[PDB]
């Protein structure tokens, strides 16, 4: 009944496979491709990762809505509820936590505990200060939320791999999309 | 025997596997060496294409640029194949030692375990010419069930499916070159007999 | 009873339509007859449903019954509509329409990279009258495999 | 079955009568009921307009009599004047029962009960409120034609009918 109960409930009728030894090294191999093809550029790789993320998030939102039938969200309470309590539950077997909203509640942050996209990577010295790793997630959280009629913008703040501070993602409502009704 | 160790969904991996191909087309057609879209970032702009238009750009691709694409697909399959084989090492399969003198004994490894790990099922048939040429078979290749053919235009649909086959070419090439060397290895079609693709190796 | 079946869009274009009694399945004499005015009916009764809503959760329309026929409908959260017409012999078809959404549209259109996701090909004439293609080899075959055993 | 909000519209315009009675609350009523009544007036014509390929006949279009109310108003099964027109609407929170009359005048009962026989008891109840409309508004000399209902007597003639229903 609750959004915890549905997100845990889909794990009794979801086809599954191993989270190490596949799906970590897929992302690692494509980021190795982007690193070696741009001659170790550290910011264009974020752009191409965010592009491929936007495309996979726009293609993934339909499977999320068909897997559990839910009404269209409207604020950053229901999105902050639905994300952290079923979406990463049924796609990554994890659950992040929500903190650091503003006074008008027009933002929040997305502190993640066990990111399964970067398990024992330890990025080298030059990439440690000018590269973000998990930009496929920021692309997904742009492209998924842009198709439920909300413009959005989702950005990393810090992550474990280069920094002592945790893995978190900042996010702004950036207005609500207007559905276009008439003929003209 | 029944190991229940941590896991994620099959679907997000299968669709990431499917969008590795327009990732390769996007990384080649945009190498940044000096209709599309545009997005808004903070003091920053990206400009993208969508996937099916890029597969249609592969339909209008240059011939030498097409084989310049297909080296990258077997390269990325090669990387994930050698690393995935290296993790299989933890399994401690008792078949093989090194350099594969008995080549079919590790063909009895790949069909039993590697295709089980990537695609959830065994390779259903393997036929053996004894000159090193081994004849793979599977009735339903798993990441092309979701690729819908269009209405009565299957001659385009074959040409737009078979560049997704270079990833398991990379898989079996990478697990062979994790065990020592490189020899010739190609694709087939093999129209199935009861309601997908075949592979040759040395 | 499944006399007709239509698919609408986030950008409000009829993108797929099926007519019963072995009628045309293509998206071209059946084009724009009932397509805009059926959108006007579903949009209007949805708008007065959303205007008169109490509670935390807004409600959505399920069925519209006439004397002749009955209309079952289903919305997504992304703005895509499944509608179907029957003749009062059976009760509500929201299980059937959600099975269509969960087993045919996602399996052979959305996660199908090879056809586009529902959209207008970057038109400024995305306000209406954009004819589109949700035709496939296998989508219509599994759809008529499911739908035709009930009549 | 159970009726919770009553609406009487014009045959050719915005509505004449509206009561959100027996909901012990305040909901908005000002100037959006005219807009929604005009859209019901439009989409009755739109819902009649499209034809599925039936091409048969009434082989029908007649209920019975459940003794709804409280000497009733009629003791026999009767007939219907909307063969091809909207009859109910069904949502999550409410079902709206509509019944029009042969002169073109329609009557709307928004019912908060959730999810065949409901059509029978609805058509019987709305024919009875058509009878009280004819017997208590059309007889009034102060009531001009196609104006909002001002009769205080029609109020406790219908409040007692609804509270006799449940």
């Amino acid at each position: 009944r609750s959004l915890k109960a549905m997100g845990e409930e889909i794990w009794k009728n979801k086809t599954e496979k191993i989270n190490t030894e596949l799906f970590t090294l897929t992302y690692g191999s494509i980021v190795a491709q982007l690193c070696q093809d741009y001659e170790r550029d550290f910011n264009k790789v974020n752009d191409h990762l965010y592009s491929m993320g936007y495309n996979i998030g726009c293609r993934l939102i339909e499977d999320f809505l068909a897997r559990t039938a839910l009404p269209r969200c409207e604020n950053l309470v229901k999105t902050s509820e639905v994300l952290s309590k079923c979406a990463f539950k049924i796609f990554l077997n994890i659950t992040p936590n929500i903190t650091n909203w503003s006074h008008n509640k027009d933002t929040f942050s997305l502190i993640l505990d066990e990111n399964p996209l970067a398990d024992f990577v330890e990025l080298p010295m030059d990439a440690m200060k000018s590269l973000w790793y998990s930009n496929i997630l920021c692309g997904v959280l742009k492209g998924s939320l842009e198709m439920v009629q909300l413009d959005c913008d989702v950005w990393f703040v810090s992550d474990i791999l280069r920094g002592d501070s945790q893995t978190e993602i900042k996010v702004k409502l950036n207005r609500i999309l207007k559905d276009e009704i008439p003929i003209g | 025997f029944e190991n229940s160790l941590p896991k994620v969904s099959q679907s997000v991996y299968q669709m990431l596997l499917n969008e590795m191909v327009p990732l390769a087309m996007g990384i080649e057609r945009q190498i940044s060496g000096d209709i599309k879209r545009l997005k808004i970032e903070e003091h920053h702009t990206v400009d993208i294409i969508r996937s099916h238009n890029l597969i249609h750009e592969l339909y209008k691709a240059d011939e030498e640029e097409k084989e310049k694409v297909l080296a990258r697909l077997r390269n990325i399959g090669f990387q994930i194949g050698l690393k995935l084989s290296e993790l299989l090492i933890f399994s401690n399969n008792p078949n093989l030692k090194f350099k594969e003198m008995d080549l079919l004994l590790i063909m009895k490894f790949i069909c039993r375990d590697v295709w089980k790990q990537i695609f959830g099922k065994q390779i259903d048939n393997l036929k053996t010419n004894h000159r090193g040429t081994f004849y793979l078979l599977d009735y339903d290749y798993r990441p092309i069930q979701s690729f819908s053919l269009e209405e009565d235009a299957k001659n385009e649909e074959l040409k737009m499916i078979e560049p997704f086959l270079e990833i398991p070419v990379g898989i079996i090439r990478g697990v062979l070159s994790s065990l020592g060397y490189s020899s010739e290895e190609v694709i087939c079609l093999a129209s199935f007999i009861d309601r997908g693709v075949s592979f040759h190796v040395q | 009873g499944i006399y007709s079946f239509w698919i609408f869009d986030r950008h409000c274009n009829c993108i797929f339509d099926r007519e019963w009694t072995l009628a045309s399945n293509s998206a071209s004499k059946q084009n724009e007859e009932d397509a805009k005015l059926l959108y006007g009916m579903i949009f209007s009764l949805r708008s007065i449903t959303q205007k008169l809503s109490k509670g935390s959760v807004k409600n959505d329309i399920r069925s519209i019954s006439t004397g002749k026929y009955r209309v079952h409908t289903y919305c997504t959260a992304s703005g895509l509509w499944f509608v179907l017409l029957s003749d009062f012999k059976q009760q509500s078809y929201t299980q059937v329409l959600q099975y269509i959404y969960s087993h045919i549209y996602v399996k052979y259109v959305s996660n199908n990279l090879l056809s586009p996701y529902d959209f207008a090909e970057n038109e400024n004439e995305m306000r209406g009258q954009g004819t589109r293609k949700i035709t496939n080899r296998n989508f219509i075959s599994v759809l008529e495999s499911f739908l035709a055993p009930m009549v | 079955m159970a009726i919770e909000t009553i609406l009487v519209i014009n045959k050719s315009g915005g509505l004449i009568y509206q009561r959100n009675f027996t909901n012990d609350e305040q909901k908005l009523n000002s100037n959006e009921y005219l807009i929604l009544a005009s859209t019901l007036h439009g989409v009755f014509a739109i819902a009649s307009q499209l034809t599925p390929k039936a091409l048969q006949l009434t082989q029908n279009t007649i209920p019975y009599i459940p003794y709804v109310g409280m000497d009733d108003f009629f003791k026999e099964p009767f007939t219907n004047w909307n063969k091809s027109g909207l009859r109910q609407l069904c949502t999550d929170q409410f079902t709206m029962f509509i019944y029009q009359t042969l002169t073109g005048l329609k009557f709307v009962a928004i019912s908060s009960s959730v999810m065949n026989l409901a059509i029978q008891i609805a058509d019987n109840f709305l024919r009875k409120v058509y009878c009280l409309y004819s017997d208590y508004v059309m007889k009034d000399p102060s009531y001009s034609m196609e104006m909002p209902i001002r009769s205080n007597l029609f109020d406790e003639k219908v409040k007692k009918m609804v509270e006799n229903l449940q």
